[PDB]
RNA sequence: UUUUUUUUUUUUUUUUU
RNA sequence: UAUUGUGUUAGCAUGGUUUCGAGAACA
RNA sequence: CGUAGCUGUAGAUGAAUGCUAAUUAUAGAGUAU
RNA sequence: UUUUUUUUUUUUUUU
RNA sequence: GGAAGCUGGAAGACGGAAUCGUUAUUAAGCGCCAGGUAGUCCUGGACACUGAAUCC
RNA sequence: UAGACUAGCGUUGGAGCACAUUGUUUCAUUCGAUAGUCCACGCUCAAUCUUACCAUAC
């Protein structure tokens, strides 16, 4: 079991994008493409971490 | 080129040290004072805590 | 150089990870013993050697005057340890003035 | 009322002499060493002989001579505006006394070797 | 709504640039004295262009809980709003802060 | 030290240290 | 530890192969640092007094990413000297 | 003349920061405020993982002791409890190893400290209705 | 919000030949990509010289006193050619120069006559490179030890407080 | 799964974990440890500020390829490796 | 208090009391210092053994005082690190504002020489 | 208070050799 | 021991914290 | 500490302080009249 | 103090 | 950018009208520094002395 | 029953910062409008950085 610590400010931001991902409407193709590579996977389950 | 001797090293060479604790080096009264900082574990060292002076 | 560096917040991507694998290892090794005895081992198995050569070292102090005892770290310690095995051992009239021993 | 030296009659610009009785401010120190340059040069034994023209007595009183003396004398009493409170200027006679004694400059009163002191 | 988490500042390019100059000056601090020593011994005053980009004066005060480069003190190291939020959250009491006095 | 108050202070301060500065104007 | 080491190493010269007839008394008194010059302690620094004594002051971080640091390569040198110099 | 009421006036307006007995406080708060968030986010998470598998938890600990020391010094029969796991977290504050015999952390020989499962006196006590920053994972919502 | 440096507002070293930096009818550059330095381009030259012989008696006396003297005065030349332009002689001659890749700064220019002389001296200059290669090995051994460092004291260091001394 | 930690005196050393990159789980540091160790440098006794400085160049020269070793004052990447080796022999 | 009756009767203690002069100690230090720093001690070896600037061809290179040239110019330029070695060709007058670097740049000049020669004639010569 | 590891231009980033 | 874009339209008339301007605190 | 007290000058019809061929200090760089 | 001095006063302290 | 020497014939004795407000160690004068992480203000912050009158 | 009156006392000039008319490839995006979140605004200090602007290019 691994649990990588993350910035508390990033936790709330992650849920903000995910909440409106499959619930509300998001415009622009670039926003979805770039937004599907940072909040789509859990920080602990990522392959590489900065 | 030149190979001189530093003043600090010169003093070290010329110094009559005592042979064990029971031998008196000096022959006059002298008082030694120094400040020692004690307290909880500080993340950083406190400056101005290394003074040493002698009075006679 | 060291004064200006003390600014801003420190790095956040270098914290210790909460790994369960390392938690069990720390608990298992927490109850380890302390068989160091770095000082005791040196003294041990040494008194027997002095006892074997007790007669050989008995004449060492007879031919050495008290005024010649300048190296106390090697002589004062030896004299003290020797008396432990043989509490009574009058070598000559002169003795320590209750200061060096 | 408006005396020089304040209540304690301070004097942070004069230097005393061990021999004889004569004192002068740091302003006259620069002129004395320059005027008596022949004695100093001969004591030790072109680039070295650069201040020879300044030894003239009349040249010092001209417009050119007035600027040369003021250039060397930086007015140590004047400093930054933040040098207030405990950070106040001290007597600069410590540096002047060392140079005046090492250069072996004769005293105007009596011809003597290094005999100056702080005072 | 939700006051900021004061332990981790947001992203700021200008804030990071100021810290970059600090590291460069520390390594080059030794070279700065060498440039002044050689000129002093020879008795000639000249410029040092290399010190422009690695100079000590290039760095200035900045807000850690911020990114503005004005209104920061050496005691608090925070802006007007940085100190207000920190003091109102109950963090300075242990450090001898009594707001009763004016 | 731009006004006559602060500027004159410097001249008066030096007068108490064992120096004589002209005073006169400003 | 440093008292026993000097004493134990000195018994080798005292064991017989009454008095010593004043011929081999100096042998036992020559293998100790007390009556020996401190000039041969370091060939790279020929001097009388260069080395001091180490202190017992705790060092290191209680807990951080640098727990296994101890003393630096250059710091260990000054830890066994009376004071630093600038003769090297 | 009030003497005690005017104490500290001299070292308030007529003293330098580097020429006074006042010590800085920002240095200590730098490493103290950051560590608070670490224990809050990783606190409940560590306990949840420990309690995830109730039974068979002591088997892993028992086997680990057979590799480090070999002989299980804390071995006990089947009719006796082995140990109680306590959720602990690592230390992040770079404290100095002081020589104070009365200190609580100077004699620390491990990089883990116990965590209180319940606290009745919260350290970050607010002075009003304001909440603590970074304590609202779920985003807000407006009536719209 | 003043300027940083005042040196940019002054004339630097004379270029001997004056050429208009902004081109009007310049061709297209070729090659000089991998090096990324000292690009080659063609331009128009303009030579200029001054011969103080035709000057009047009034101005010639002062001009010579400043030029042929112990030290230069007023750059050793008169002000702008308000009245001396009559004696100024300039001949147009095509020339070329080099410019920096990224910096885009002028380095120097060469006359057309000097350019042809370089071609005729190709055999003479080519053989000169062989002499330099001979000294390449000799200077390698002498220039390698140009690094002063403090003597290393540690020697994979001992713990020499008192003991060990019998161990030595 | 996990390597042991036999430090001196205690039984835990966070310094060796960070330099090896086992605890931080940083791929850039994991590959750096196997590189410097082969060169013969005492990485275990290096400063915190110097370890990251060298690691930055390894990743920068990998993603973009070994084609931009430029440094101020015409310095090559090989000079730093040789210089550091002398100060940290094995 | 020191007793001189014991040091005279023992040679081991006599050495410690005796304080060698600095001259004797300094002599040994010179030998040890040179042995350790065997690859150091010389910094500037481009002394007049080869006179700086240039030695192969000197005089009348680029001074625009007369028509045509006489000889070429070749020398070496020290690198910014003090370890590299490269030649030099360009020499205007002492300062050398423009440097042609090693023969890498000079090789391209010869290849481009005929191209510029045929272009300058039709560029502005006829106008 | 103690003096040395090796070394070619008038052309020392100003002169028609 | 640096590390998750934007110092850009849009705040009086939908805004969280802070605050200037006017008015009030009694049984 | 400043206006002090005290005490010399002109009991100011004329005390305004900016303009500048030119130096003092900090700074890597604040230059030209 | 009739062989004594030869003089203005500040914003922490004789715990 | 700050200060200083020398030099000195920059523009002013207008108006007893009028607009900004002070609840007395208030008002009116004069003097000092603490911070602004090299210098760098006539503003702001902050201390001390002389300190009158009116129907408020 | 404040302002209104009764004392003292700062102004229609020459000077520092700032707003504005007139210049600008760039001369800092701006607050508030008449008793003021208006002139040293978040200029507790602009000689490079602080600087968001323009030019140039990687």
């Amino acid at each position: 079991a691994k649990h990588r610590f993350f910035d508390p400010l990033f936790r709330r931001r992650r849920l903000s994008f995910l909440d409106r991902f499959a619930r509300e409407r998001i415009k622009g193709e670039k926003a979805r493409q770039l937004g599907a590579q940072l909040y789509v996977k859990h920080p602990d389950q990522k392959p590489v971490w900065p | 080129g030149r190979t001189f001797v530093t003043p600090l090293t010169k003093l070290q060479h010329q110094a009559a040290l005592p042979r064990s604790p029971l031998h008196a080096r000096f022959d006059f009264p002298h008082t030694v004072h120094y400040d020692v900082f004690w307290g909880p574990p500080q993340v950083e060292e406190e400056p101005n805590k290394s003074g040493c002076w002698v009075s006679f | 150089g060291r004064q200006m560096m003390k600014w801003y917040w420190p790095s956040k991507y270098m914290l210790q990870d909460v790994q369960m694998a390392q938690y069990f290892q720390m608990q298992a090794m927490r109850f380890a013993p302390r068989p160091a005895h770095v000082s005791l081992t040196t003294l041990s198995a040494t008194m027997e050697q002095c006892w074997k050569k007790r007669d050989a070292v008995r004449a060492f102090f007879q031919s050495i005057d008290e005024k010649v005892l300048r190296e106390n770290p090697t002589l004062q310690d030896l004299y003290g340890l020797y008396r432990t095995l043989c509490p009574d051992d009058p070598l000559r009239t002169p003795v320590d003035p209750a200061l060096w021993r | 009322a408006r005396r020089v030296g304040g209540i304690g009659r301070r004097c942070f610009l004069t230097l005393h002499c061990s021999a004889c009785s004569f004192f002068f401010q740091t302003s006259d120190a620069i002129k004395l060493i320059l005027t008596q340059q022949h004695h100093i040069l001969r004591k030790k034994g072109a680039s070295k002989f650069s201040l020879l023209p300044l030894a003239d007595a009349s040249l010092l009183l001209k417009r050119r001579g007035a600027l040369v003396l003021r250039s060397l004398h930086g007015d140590p009493l004047v400093g930054s505006r933040r040098q207030r409170g405990e950070f106040a200027p001290q007597a600069p006679t410590a540096e002047m006394a060392k140079m005046l004694n090492k250069s072996c400059v004769p005293c105007p009163r009596c011809k003597r070797e290094g005999r100056w002191e702080e005072g | 709504l939700n006051p900021p988490p004061i332990a981790f500042p947001s992203f700021n390019r200008r804030c990071q640039k100021d810290w970059l100059a600090r590291r460069a000056f520390a390594e080059n601090e030794v070279n700065g004295r060498i440039y002044k020593n050689v000129y002093q011994n020879l008795g000639f005053k000249g410029p040092i262009p290399i010190l422009n980009k690695v100079g000590q004066y290039r760095i200035r005060m900045r807000c850690i809980s911020g990114g503005y480069s004005r209104g920061i003190f050496r005691f608090t190291r925070m802006a007007r709003m940085g100190m207000l939020q920190l003091a109102r959250e109950g963090w300075l009491k242990k450090y001898g802060y009594r707001p009763g006095l004016f | 030290c731009m006004n006559k108050k602060n500027r004159l202070a410097l001249r008066k301060r030096r007068r108490r240290m064992g120096e004589r500065v002209s005073l006169r104007y400003r | 530890n440093q008292k026993v080491t000097a004493v134990q190493h000195a018994l080798r010269q005292i064991s017989l192969d009454p008095t010593m007839d004043a011929e081999k008394v100096e042998a036992v008194l020559s293998v100790l640092p007390e009556n020996f010059p401190s000039d041969a302690l370091h060939p790279h620094h020929p001097f009388r007094n260069h080395f001091g004594f180490e202190s017992s002051v705790p060092y290191g971080v209680v807990g951080s990413i640098s727990m296994g640091k101890g003393r630096k390569k250059i710091e260990k040198e000054l830890a066994r000297l009376r004071y630093p110099t600038l003769q090297r | 003349a009030f003497r005690y009421r005017r104490e500290g006036q001299f070292t308030k307006f007529r003293v330098h920061f580097d020429r006074s007995g006042f010590r800085p406080y920002i240095d200590e708060l730098k490493w103290e405020i950051m560590d608070w968030h670490y224990k809050r986010a990783m606190g409940p998470q560590m306990k949840k993982t420990l309690m995830s598998y109730q039974e068979g938890s002591e088997k892993l600990q028992y086997m680990h002791d057979l590799i480090a020391l070999g002989t299980a010094k804390a071995k006990f029969p089947h009719a006796t409890k082995r140990f109680f796991f306590v959720p602990a977290l690592p230390v992040t504050i770079p404290y100095r190893r002081s020589s104070n015999p009365f200190c609580l952390l100077s004699a620390n020989k491990t990089g883990w400290l116990q965590w209180s499962p319940k606290q009745r006196v919260p350290f970050p006590q607010p002075l009003g209705k304001r909440k603590v920053g970074g304590t609202d994972p779920q985003p807000p919502v407006f009536p719209k | 919000t003043r300027g940083f440096r005042w040196d940019l507002c002054q004339r630097g070293r004379r270029r001997w030949v004056h050429i208009n930096y902004p081109p009007r009818n310049r061709s297209t550059v070729q090659m000089l990509d991998e090096s990324h330095e000292k690009l080659v381009f063609v331009c128009n030259g303009y030579i200029d010289r001054l011969d103080p012989r035709l000057l009047p008696e009034r101005l010639r006396k002062r001009l010579e006193r400043n030029r042929k003297a112990a030290l230069t005065r007023f750059d050793g030349k008169l002000p702008w050619g308000q009245a001396v332009e009559s004696a100024i002689k300039r001949i147009h001659t095509p020339c070329l120069a080099f410019a920096q890749a990224h910096s885009h700064h002028l380095l120097e220019a060469f006359s057309m006559a000097e350019v042809l002389e370089i071609e005729k001296l190709i055999p003479e200059i080519r053989e000169a490179f062989k002499a330099s290669k001979a000294k390449l090995a000799e200077q390698e051994a002498q220039d390698k030890f140009t690094r002063h460092v403090s003597v290393d004291l540690v020697d994979l260091k001992e713990d020499p407080v008192s003991f060990p001394f019998t161990l030595k | 799964p996990e390597a042991p930690q036999p430090p001196a005196g205690l039984h835990w050393s966070w310094w060796e974990l960070y330099v090896k990159g086992v605890n931080p789980e940083y791929p850039p540091r994991q590959r750096m440890f196997a590189f410097l160790t082969a060169q013969g440098v005492d990485v275990l006794e290096m400063e915190i500020r110097e370890i990251e400085d060298v690691t930055r160049w390894l990743e920068m020269s990998n993603v973009y390829g070994e084609k931009f070793p430029r440094f101020p004052y015409d310095v090559t990447f090989q000079d730093k490796i040789e210089a550091l080796k002398e100060k940290y022999p094995l | 208090e020191e007793d001189d009756s014991v040091y005279r009767q023992f040679a081991c203690m006599r050495r410690v009391r005796e304080e060698p002069r600095l001259r004797t100690a300094l002599e040994s230090f010179k030998v040890a210092s040179k042995n350790a720093t065997k690859t150091r001690g010389r910094a500037w070896s481009v002394y007049e053994g080869w006179p700086p600037r240039s030695r192969v061809r000197v005089g009348d290179e680029y001074s625009k005082v007369g028509p045509l040239q006489r000889r070429a110019f070749v020398f070496n330029r020290v690198d910014g690190t003090g370890r590299r070695r490269e030649p030099t060709l360009a020499f205007c007058c002492g300062n050398k504002p423009v440097l042609l670097l090693s023969e890498a740049e000079f090789e391209a000049l010869v290849k481009k020489l005929p191209w510029i020669k045929h272009e300058m004639a039709e560029f502005k010569k006829l106008l």
